[PDB]
């Protein structure tokens, strides 16, 4: 299952 | 989904051992936040968690404790400081919405002061312009003192109130008392009152 | 000695067209379900027999998912086109790798956190899972901020929980 | 750095009101909470990247407007007096971390007809308590004002001081029976004896009011409850 989802750059 | 804070109101002794509790309800382990908000400000975030050891320091003293059988993030203080005053907020956000924090209604935290030598005292003042004005004011008296509302319904009580003179080193407590009714002075409106003061 | 990653990848379009998403898992290196917004219909699909006896809510979560990523994608396109000082009419792509290798034991090995830029990489979370490798200036600002913010915490809540699980699930249907 | 403007604003039923939010991080969530006694913070619409925008959890009554990466505006098209309350920007770059703006506090009210402004006195150390404890006390009175909208702050020499000060944390009602009483507040100003024996010091409680704009029907014979400040003051005396 895809992770939730990244910390912005 | 929800959020719980237990104590709407809680008040602890300054140098005195502090808890809030917060039991969260999500189907899955969310992200743990405690917020702090100070009078007349925004909340601060105070601590995080993601994962890992459970337990969070704050450098502030404070440290919160993820527990997953009690489902809690409870706050906790060794000792709290006067300054510590605040209203406090358990938040959280689900694990596939992380980016969108439901809170708990707060817990507002007084830390009532540890007054060293209290003497009770219940002075009158007049006004700046004109002296037929006049209020009561209750002061100087120890923290456990509870102030309580009148009966008469035309006469105003305010409620406890600390006043911190920082250049002293000095803290005090006050209420202040105040009709335009001629049968009302000082000593004739004032509840539990400590029976030694001066007059 | 088992192991799953995933390859989401996005590619900015010129003019006002929305990027182009793609999302590509797998298991033991082989792939098991895959994302593509140039279909007609974007859902997560399943590419091996054992994936389809998984129920409807699954598919339709996941999918979810994916749309959310999108939007990551096209907002930090955005954001890497700033730092690198670039003109907005080129087209760029950028790639996050994420997974997880579980020993024989069922215990995480490794973890897996990697984010590259038009080709090259961008930054990538260091063995401990606590530490990044920054290539760049560019990537050491994001360094910067992913260390504030404790981004390798946040990561590891996939890492060392629902990776392992979903990959043993995964595991049972093989 | 959070910034929301205004950070006081009085309208009434049927108002059109914006608040702006603007943030200089490069933060790309941003929020609009309300804060409410008993309800805690409740999240109306927030946004993530310029041009989103998402249904919070108490949207009804609300919208929003994510104009740049920088501005968020919450819009207030029909205003009820049901969402007089205290309004809270936020913005984020990590999942559950915000940064929160200093607040901007609404009042929707349905006729202007019971506004008034706070009318402020001071009162003067007792020269028993100056006897007794070698400190004197100052008090402020803020009475008869509608609605709830006031900032209280004492003045020493031209300095706002926060030493030795202590302001009621919340207003109480003159006439509870009514749902439109007007307010009153006090506070407390502590200086030692010997500053407030000194005729060259000035003391002023200065009373923030808040009401009507000067585009606003007024049609009364009262002096109209325009946004105001009003002072009382105390020059110290020896005696």
């Amino acid at each position: 299952s895809p992770a939730p989802r990244p910390l912005d750059l | 989904q929800s959020v719980t804070q237990p104590d709407a109101r809680v008040t602890v002794s300054e140098g005195a051992s502090l808890q809030l509790r917060c039991k969260y309800s999500y189907s899955a382990t969310p992200y743990l936040f405690w917020y702090v908000q100070y009078p007349r400000q925004g909340l601060q975030m105070l601590l995080k968690y993601y994962s890992g050891d459970p337990v969070v320091q704050g450098v502030n003293g404070f440290e919160a404790e993820f527990s997953k059988s009690d489902s809690s993030f409870h706050l906790r203080k060794a000792s709290v400081h006067w300054s510590d005053s605040a209203v406090y907020f358990c938040a959280v956000s689900a694990k596939g919405t992380g980016s969108k924090l439901s809170f708990g209604k707060g817990a507002k935290l007084t830390v009532s002061p540890n007054i060293q030598n209290p003497d009770p005292a219940v002075y009158q003042l007049r006004d700046s312009k004109s002296s037929d004005k006049s209020v009561c004011l209750f002061t100087d008296f120890d923290s456990q003192t509870n102030v309580s509302q009148s009966k008469d319904s035309d006469v105003y009580i305010t409620d406890k109130c600390v006043l911190d003179m920082r250049s002293m080193d000095f803290k005090s407590n006050s209420a202040v008392a105040w009709s335009n009714k001629s049968d009302f002075a000082c000593a004739n409106a004032f509840n539990s009152i400590i029976p030694e003061d001066t007059f | 000695p088992h192991s799953m990653r995933y390859y989401e990848t996005a590619t900015s379009r010129r003019g006002l067209g929305e990027p182009r998403y793609t999302s590509v898992g797998y298991v033991d290196d082989k792939e098991f379900v895959r994302f593509d917004s140039d279909a007609e219909n974007p859902r997560y699909e399943p590419q091996v027999p054992w994936m389809e006896q998984e129920g409807p809510e699954y598919w339709e979560r996941i999918t979810q998912i994916a749309k959310g990523q999108e939007q990551w994608f096209r907002v930090n396109l955005r954001t890497l086109l700033g730092y690198y000082n670039q003109s907005a009419g080129g087209t760029h792509t950028l790639q996050w790798m994420y997974g997880c290798d579980v020993g024989s034991d069922g215990r995480l090995l490794r973890g897996y956190e990697q984010f590259a830029y038009d080709g090259c990489d961008y930054i990538a979370l260091n063995e401990d899972l606590r530490t990044w490798t920054a290539a760049d200036m560019a990537a050491q600002i994001t360094r910067r901020k992913w260390e504030q913010a404790g981004a390798a915490e946040y990561y590891r809540a996939y890492l060392e929980g629902e990776c392992v699980e979903w990959l043993h699930r995964y595991l049972k249907n093989g | 750095a959070v910034t929301q403007s205004p950070r006081n604003k009085v309208t009434v039923t049927g108002g059109n009101v914006t608040l702006s939010c603007r943030q200089t991080n490069s933060h790309n969530y941003m929020y609009w909470y309300r804060q409410d006694t008993g309800h805690g913070l409740r999240l109306i619409h927030y946004s993530y990247g310029a041009g989103n925008l998402q249904i919070g959890d108490v949207p009804d009554g609300y919208k929003a407007t994510r104009t740049t990466q920088e501005d968020f505006f919450l819009l207030l098209e029909l205003a009820s007096p049901s969402q007089t309350s205290l309004y809270f920007c936020a913005s984020s770059d990590a999942p559950g971390q915000l940064y929160f703006g200093e607040g901007s506090k609404l009042t929707v009210l349905e006729d202007l007809k019971n506004v008034f402004p706070p009318e402020v006195a001071v009162f003067e150390p007792s020269e028993a308590e100056i006897s007794h404890t070698q400190k004197a006390t100052l008090v402020c009175l803020a009475t008869g004002f509608y609605p709830d909208h006031v900032e209280l702050s004492w003045w020493v020499n031209g300095k706002e001081v926060h030493s030795g000060v202590c302001t009621d944390p919340q207003p109480l009602k003159e006439q509870p029976a009514l749902n439109d009483s007007r307010y009153a507040l006090s506070s407390r100003l502590r200086v030692s004896a010997t500053f407030w024996q000194n005729p060259r010091n000035h003391f002023r409680c200065q009373v923030q009011f808040y009401g009507l704009s000067e585009n606003d029907e007024w049609t009364q014979d009262r002096a109209k409850p325009v946004t105001q400040i009003v002072s009382a003051e105390a020059w110290g005396r020896a005696d």
